[PDB]
């Protein structure tokens, strides 16, 4: 009450789906779709 | 990171190539028993022995063998 507001991120976004990357990539690059593996390219040494 | 310096992890000791890939390493942690083997333990065993520098801090000399992901990662 009030229209106030707070904060928030996209990073938030992949939190599991970048711990199931992290793995994927860790191994082999799993069982994901391609675009999933273009995700991991440009998030892999991008989540900072 | 240096015990007063850690505004950054300077010593980036990878234990993997410099290509573009999520090479993780699953609950790595280092030996215990301060064996100081940073054990960097991948999806698939792996379980690289990351050091601070030189041409074994990584995996190198991987003491692996976990068949999956190398979590409890910490020596004798």
């Amino acid at each position: 009450t009030g229209n106030v507001l707070k904060l928030k991120v996209n990073f938030l976004p992949e939190i599991i789906t970048l711990s199931k990357e992290v793995r994927n990539l860790k191994w082999l690059g799993f069982r994901v779709p391609l675009a999933i593996v273009n995700k991991a390219h440009q998030a892999n040494q991008l989540y900072p | 990171w240096s015990l007063d310096m850690l505004s950054h992890p300077q010593d980036s000791m990878e234990l993997v190539h410099k290509q573009s890939k999520a090479v993780a390493v699953t609950s790595m942690s280092f030996p215990v028993g301060d064996v100081n083997n940073f054990v960097v333990g991948s999806e698939e065993g792996s379980v690289y022995t990351a050091c601070r520098h030189g041409s074994k801090a990584g995996i190198s000399e991987m003491f692996e063998g976990h068949q999956g992901p190398i979590t409890g990662i910490h020596c004798h």
